[PDB]
């Protein structure tokens, strides 16, 4: 059960990262003042990865 | 002798039960590494539902 829980957490994290990366493509090259692009950076915290 | 025979049957039963356990019951002994090492998905899992 613990192994399954870990695997499902990993799978959900991967899916959400993929979805956010997909969404990010639409905000490429937005010209606002000196701002030229916007990104939602998603990462896995080490304190929780371990 | 009866106890050992029953134990052998038992061990076979738990091995069979485990073989269907994770990630989706299959030849997970090496199928796991063979599956995540490459950007693919198990066919059985693909037809899981």
């Amino acid at each position: 059960s613990s192994k399954s829980v870990a695997n499902i957490i990993r799978k959900t994290i991967q899916r959400e990262q993929n979805r956010i990366r997909m969404l990010n493509q639409g905000l490429q090259a937005v010209s606002f003042g000196q701002v030229r692009g916007v990104r939602l950076n998603v990462n896995v915290r080490e304190s929780h990865a371990i | 002798v009866e106890r050992d025979e029953v134990a052998a049957q038992k061990r076979e039963l738990e091995k069979q039960i485990e073989r269907l356990s994770q990630p989706s019951g299959a030849e997970d002994s090496r199928m796991i590494a063979l599956a995540e090492r490459f950007g693919g998905v198990l066919l059985s899992e693909i037809y899981d539902d």
